[PDB]
């Protein structure tokens, strides 16, 4: 898991 | 010591001035929340969902939270003592992610261009 910091937005579409 | 016989801008009743410029920031929170800003100021105008993310880490780091939610609140209630104050804690919440994010990532690009925004729609401070 990427912890130390916000690792997990749904900018557009996160896949490519 | 030395009492301030010049109050700056010398106003009836009790402080006219304080109150037009606090307006002005709610003119800017206002906007700031308009749907138009919502394609990416989404995450700040509320509190983020820690769980969402999966953060393990936030209060460790965040010691000074902020959020667009409960800045405008204070703001409607009128706890703030005058412009210099709204500006601080809106730099707060977004510096929030700059020091907790590396600047090329996602809240900290859409804060830069927040910042951007903000810095302009903050410079609309008339005096008189």
């Amino acid at each position: 898991n990427p912890d130390g910091g916000k690792s997990g937005k749904a900018p557009r579409r996160r896949a490519v | 010591k030395d009492v301030p016989d010049s109050q700056q801008h010398p106003a009836p009743e009790k402080s006219s001035k304080v109150s037009e410029q606090l307006k002005c920031c709610s003119g800017i929170l206002k906007e700031m929340f308009a749907k138009k800003h919502a394609a990416y100021a989404w995450p700040f105008y509320k509190p983020v969902d820690v769980e969402a993310l999966g953060l393990h880490d936030y209060c460790d780091i965040i010691k000074h939270p902020m959020d667009m939610s409960t800045i405008k609140s204070k703001l409607e209630a009128r706890e703030y003592r005058d412009a210099q104050e709204f500006g601080a804690d809106v730099r707060l919440m977004f510096s929030n992610c700059y020091k907790y994010n590396p600047p090329d990532h996602e809240v900290v690009a859409m804060a830069r261009k927040l910042q951007d925004v903000f810095e302009m729609r903050f410079a609309k401070m008339p005096d008189e």
